[PDB]
């Protein structure tokens, strides 16, 4: 039972949104939305063809560069190498003024399907999946 | 001490290259030479303030490749509604770790892309 | 008397910075560079044409679609459209959950000639202007 | 009151339009109302508040267009430097304001895009 706006697909509910959010507030956007979405996981092919053709066929949308989906690292450090290259285990880092790429994003030049690691305080265009109640 | 033009903090030798190369060509270069060694790691701040005092002469300021590389590679990746993260649709991108010839701040780049580099060996 | 790393130009030095900084990061450390620089300016022509030739040729740059330069608005408002089209003036206004698009970038698909009002808090790579000593 | 199919609210009329057009063809297709009328213009939350009421059974949530364009031009553009703002190269480009059929929460958006709208004028 999709909503207006809402594009259904496989007992989903799917929708773009223009607003550029960061990705934290993007997800928090989503939660708020009818019985409570989420950023958009892929969960397969079919899944990310379907996606793909719903962003490129948003108007708005725009010439946009990436659309945020709900991947995010968990992490737990804050760079995801465990050891240098020598083989010692990273104690000391120097991570100050430094950003970290750990949301998933979908990316214009690779036909929204192929998935990015970028800076999660970047402000997108995000997609929303939900379950219908 | 260490073979000449090399500098030792620490039970460890160090030699800065002014030549760019990529992450892997750069490491390559490391494992390359007579004593077989690797991009510079640094454990303390006091190592990465010794390190910039080597870099700074000659090096400064280029970015200098350090080893880290695949630095978001093996993050706990997770999808927000909690489905699992079984399906996969990565590009095809890497990043490695840098830092400016002048200061012990890290900068993530595309390993791809071409700086100076420090090898390190133990003695 | 430019350092290395900056490129000279009629009588200034710049150097395009692939750290990815907001729009007040990037001044700042513009700021802290030399004796002090700062997000470049565009004063006419020719420097816009050498602008435009120094990022094009630095190579980190990327594909990087966005380039902070030094403009800022002022604002003072936080959007600048002073009237409805009715003719009445704006008083209230409901801006929670919008960004602003008062900071310059030049842009990868415009050249980077054209200039561009973007969202500040975003993170790009960026170009200094500094007068040597 | 107000003509039929419109609606006052503190000497004004009002009524939406589920037909999406760029802000221009929204703010003409007004004018060319048998009063002569402007995109919905807000100077009160509890005026928001009314016009939200009237664009949800229909048109909610479709992006509406209200009477506020060129959002980023006239703004006090200064160089970080402190250099004249004499010299100019800006885009070909125009941001115009909306909001959701359903909310208060203004949206910027790109002139020629395509929204709904509700008209306005003085009773
Ligand atoms: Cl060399
Ligand atoms: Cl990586
Ligand atoms: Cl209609
Ligand atoms: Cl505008
Ligand atoms: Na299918
Ligand atoms: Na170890
Ligand atoms: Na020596
Ligand atoms: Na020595
Ligand atoms: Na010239
Ligand atoms: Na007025
Ligand atoms: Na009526
Ligand atoms: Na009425």
């Amino acid at each position: 039972d999709c909503d207006f706006g809402w594009s259904p697909y496989d007992q989903h509910c799917y929708q773009a949104f223009n607003e550029q959010k960061t990705w934290d507030e993007a997800e928090k956007f989503c939660r708020a939305q009818e019985n409570g979405a989420h950023l958009a996981s892929i969960e397969s092919n079919g899944e990310a063809d379907f996606v793909s053709w719903l962003i490129s066929q948003k108007d708005e949308l725009a010439d946009e560069d990436y659309v945020w989906i709900g991947l995010r690292a968990q992490n737990k450090e804050q760079q995801c190498s465990s050891e240098w290259s020598d083989g010692s285990s990273v104690s000391y880092e120097n991570l100050i003024d430094l950003h970290t790429k750990k949301c998933g994003a979908l990316e214009k030049l690779t036909g929204f399907r192929k998935w990015v690691n970028y800076y999660c305080e970047q402000m997108h265009a995000f997609v929303c999946k939900l379950l219908p109640y | 001490d260490c073979p000449s033009g090399w500098s030792s903090y620490e039970g460890h030798c160090y030699k800065p290259f002014n030549e760019p190369k990529n992450w892997a060509d750069a490491e390559r270069f490391c494992k390359l030479q007579p004593k077989h060694s690797h991009l510079v790691s640094f454990q303390s701040a006091e190592e990465a303030d010794f390190v910039v005092k080597l870099t700074r002469p000659r090096l400064k300021a280029n970015l200098v490749w350090m080893g880290l590389s695949n630095i978001w590679h093996g993050c706990n990746w997770q999808w927000s509604d909690g489905a699992r993260l079984n399906y996969k649709d990565w590009q095809e991108q890497s990043e490695c770790l840098a830092f400016r010839g002048v200061h012990t701040e890290w900068l993530n780049m595309d390993c791809s892309s071409t700086c100076s580099f420090v090898c390190k060996f133990k003695a």
